[PDB]
């Protein structure tokens, strides 16, 4: 359960400033080790973040096209793996294209979604030699990914909290006569939350409730009574602040641009070809 | 010396979850997929799924990192 | 590393285990899924009656899992002819097993491999569930499991009839078998195949009908048997008191829904009544 999970104990952070500090520390450590091993080819942390966002979108497309149908819990676990890995590692030391495939592979194993390795790499839309070499890279990076996750493999997604909240609204909140009209928009907001760093900063239940209430506010059914009576005034205030901060995080998210991603892709390929 | 049962005290940082035995009488089970006879014969009911969903929805909702 | 190998303990089909200086180190598909299952579950759990994953690391495919070193297991205790299992000892073992199982089930995990050898005992008499290589999270709808889990002598009748979906009953029935093995010092239902296991179950405890198991006919591998009367439980367990028979009957109910849960078992009069469970310090040493 989340309330005594490794995600709550080690992989939920106070603020995005601590996250930026960890990412900058990773960038600086790789720069130090590379300049010691023996430059403008390096990538700044904001460029690394742009590349990480782009490759998270790539991982999402890969999991959405995956055959057999990959459950959304597996996709969430893989995306969380990607975020956690690139919190403390540089895209210049480990290419995100390989790390994202390793994340999907490990998530498939962890979420008990039994898929054979050849049928896993058959989804990689490459030549059979490409699929085999990608499989070897994935198998070589599997233990590295597990080590960088600190052997914390269970990831609590907001989907089942979302379902529990919808059941609770159907049972105890007749004010919202049909809580199922909120599913489409709340799922869209859950995706937009997943785009940001909210998964590293808020509990899955908070994320699900924030998505549900954002959908409710968008459709016009303000339903603060569910929080006030159905669910300590300081607790309500803290909850509202958490949701407001998460909505602000979704508001300030900037998707990576085509030209920026292109330039950073050439820079990353140059970094990997050299050193 | 003699044993005495004590319920597990695990803080959830969220709203109280209704007991599994009360889910049917509180109206929750009318909003979950009904368990098929095969599942019931196995020992699995819709009550378990509803309880898990609610426990996850309420877990850590009030927790501050 | 900090873990320097000290002695050899044994070798399993998926990993090798040795005692390291005191802990126990367990060593194109990539990393073994059994090891990943044990890692992903034991990192999320922490109970005195559940084996703890102290640390984990490795190189390439091979992974080192650090556990607390356990002195012995319940199988050695049961098979020890010299050792005598008083009702207090049986109560203590049952209580620790059930507390661990109650914690495990509260977190929506089925052990699915319960047997006396998988119940390890330390030097302080604390019993821990081990071997989570078959454990799985339960409660998710539309997520079929496998019915081949649990060693056959402890496999529940719903599993033997091919139950794809199940709950804590699959552990609970196994628990009952362990209890029987604790009382008779011999395995209770030592079948040779699935059909032989079902025959032994239905011979010792009578065949069940729709009155005791309403939807048994819907299980995909349900086989109709001859009607056995079944030996009365007091004849099987002559030295057992009435409360113990109540506990055994609850554990061995054919209807898995009606089968008593770990929490319900812990609330039974058997554990409350005299004598109390033996403290771990005075538990028998094999
Ligand atoms: C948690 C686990 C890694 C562990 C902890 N201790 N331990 C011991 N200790 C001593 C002992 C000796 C005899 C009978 C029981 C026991 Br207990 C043996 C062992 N046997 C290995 C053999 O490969 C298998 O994994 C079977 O579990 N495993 C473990």
């Amino acid at each position: 359960m989340y309330h005594n999970s490794s995600q709550k104990r080690h992989w939920t952070f106070s603020s995005e400033e601590q996250l930026a500090r960890l990412r900058a520390d990773a960038n600086r450590k790789f720069r130090c080790k590379a300049v010691a091993n023996g430059d403008p080819v390096f990538l700044e942390p904001h460029e690394e973040m742009t590349l990480c966002k782009y490759y998270e979108k790539r991982l999402l497309e890969f999991c959405s096209v995956f055959k057999p149908a990959m459950p959304r819990s597996v996709v969430g676990t893989a995306c969380m793996y990607f975020k956690r890995f690139y919190l403390n590692n540089s895209v210049m030391e480990y290419h995100p294209r390989i790390i994202m495939l390793t994340c999907a592979f490990l998530a498939c194993k962890v979420d008990e979604f039994n898929v054979s390795s050849p049928q896993f790499v058959g989804n990689l839309r490459e030549s059979p030699l490409g699929q085999e070499k990608a499989l070897e890279q994935i198998l070589e990076y599997e233990l590295l990914l597990i080590q960088q996750l600190n052997f914390h493999l269970i990831v609590h997604n907001p989907y089942r909290p979302f379902e529990g909240f919808l059941i609770d609204l159907k049972t105890r909140y007749p004010i919202l006569e049909n809580p199922e009209i909120l599913r489409k928009t709340a799922d869209d907001f859950l995706n937009r939350i997943a785009l940001t760093d909210a998964y590293l900063l808020y509990t899955p239940s908070q994320i699900a409730l924030t998505a549900i209430l954002s959908s409710a506010s968008r459709a016009g059914i303000t339903m603060e009574s569910y929080l006030s009576e159905s669910l300590n005034r300081t607790c309500l205030s803290q909850l509202l602040d958490i949701m407001k901060s998460m909505r602000n995080l979704v508001k300030k998210y900037e998707p990576p641009r085509s030209e920026e991603v292109a330039v950073l892709k050439q820079k990353l390929e140059r970094c990997h070809s050299a050193e | 010396a003699l044993y005495e049962y004590q319920p597990l005290q695990i803080e959830t940082y969220g709203p109280h979850v209704p007991e599994l035995e009360m889910l049917g009488r509180l109206g929750y089970l009318n909003h979950v997929r009904a368990a098929s006879p095969q599942d019931l014969a196995g020992g699995y009911t819709s009550s378990l799924a509803c309880h898990r969903a609610l426990q996850d929805a309420f877990s850590g909702l009030f927790w501050q990192p | 590393k900090r873990y320097e190998k000290l002695d050899f303990l044994g070798e399993g089909q998926f990993a090798t285990v040795y005692k390291a200086r005191i802990v126990a180190i367990k060593k194109k598909d990539g990393i073994n899924r059994t090891a990943l299952r044990e890692i992903k579950l034991l990192q999320e759990l922490s109970h005195p009656n559940i084996i703890g994953l102290l640390d984990a690391f490795g190189h390439k495919s091979n992974i080192s899992l650090v556990f607390d070193f356990m002195e012995t297991d319940l199988e050695v205790i049961i098979k020890d002819n010299s050792l005598v299992l008083t009702p207090s000892h049986i109560k203590a073992y049952m209580l620790m097993t059930l507390q661990g199982l109650e914690y495990l089930h509260q977190h929506w995990i089925l052990h699915r491999d319960l047997k006396p050898n998988n119940l390890l005992l330390d030097e302080n008499g604390v019993l821990k569930l081990a071997d989570f290589g078959l454990a799985k999270s339960f409660g998710s709808p539309n997520r079929a499991y496998t019915h081949q889990v649990v060693t056959r002598w402890y496999r529940a009748p719903e599993l033997l009839f091919g139950a794809r979906m199940y709950g804590v009953g699959v552990d609970m029935w196994a628990v009952g078998c362990i209890l029987a093995e604790l009382l008779l010092r011999v395995p209770f239902l030592p079948g040779d195949s699935d059909l032989d296991q079902l025959t032994r179950i239905f011979e010792t405890l009578g065949t069940p009908t729709e009155e005791q198991w309403p939807d048994m006919c819907s299980l995909p591998d349900y086989v109709t048997f001859k009607s056995f009367p079944g030996i009365p439980l007091h004849h099987i367990f002559s030295a057992a008191g009435d409360d113990l028979l109540d506990l055994i009957q609850g554990l061995f109910l054919f209807n898995p829904c009606a089968r008593i849960t770990a929490t319900q078992a812990l609330k039974m009069k058997y554990f409350s009544n005299r004598p109390g469970p033996t403290p771990g310090c005075q538990l028998p040493r094999p």
